[PDB]
């Protein structure tokens, strides 16, 4: 945010400084995963 | 803190009804951290997915082989809740 | 249900198990049986 | 006894001209017995396939992690025929 401030007249202009930052999203992988044994093909009546 | 980049595993079964064995390198190459501190309670905590209910990659009794930056020693996994502990092998 | 986790690259992946149950259901017969003598066709005014 | 759904390899390498690495699942989400149990003669004679002439995936100098219901140990295939027998590594 800025804001206004007074100054005398003829006096040199003082900024309200306006901050910056940086919001950093990190990126990450994540894995979701199983096995299906093929011995368990035959002996399943369900596709695994 | 843990860094997953140093955590590799070294058992190839896939088989889940057994254990497996992991390696990790804390060295100077590493996480730069002494056998004592990788060893603390709570340590590898980040591994977890949620080691309130005790889920994740690693089970009771896995076997870890800590490379520390001092030394280098063989442990095991006690609990997995509330938080991941290791003792001796 | 599966789960998602993280893992280091070139890593071998370590999957979160799924579990399974089944459940059983036990068949039973019943029966709702009638007879309509033939002596009542002519004597009723509904059919039996 | 010995269960094989509790057995499972450790070592990568299909080199058949160099040694194998085991890990068994004694504990209690696996065969729940202690490691001298699970130690003593002939309990992996279940896993090979005719233990009277040594033909089997065991073979002399394999390495098994063995976790126990109360520790756990490395230990070494001694010999494979007429029984299978290990001794602490």
């Amino acid at each position: 945010e800025g804001m206004a401030n007074q100054k005398a007249p003829q006096d040199d202009i003082t900024p309200m400084n306006v901050s910056n930052r940086d919001a950093e999203a990190v990126i990450e992988d994540w894995y979701a995963s199983e096995y299906a044994d093929r011995s368990f093909q035959n002996k399943l009546a369900v596709n695994a | 803190a843990f860094g997953i980049n140093y955590m590799g595993r070294v058992s190839t079964s896939a088989n889940n009804d057994t254990q497996k064995v992991w390696i990790y390198n804390g060295t100077a190459t590493g996480s730069n951290e002494t056998v004592a501190t990788i060893a603390a309670s709570g340590y590898f905590n980040a591994f977890m997915v949620n080691v309130a209910l005790g889920k994740g990659p690693l089970g009771v009794g896995d076997l870890i082989i800590i490379n520390g930056n001092d030394a280098s020693a063989f442990y095991t996994v006690q609990t997995i809740t509330p938080n991941v502990t290791v003792s001796v092998f």
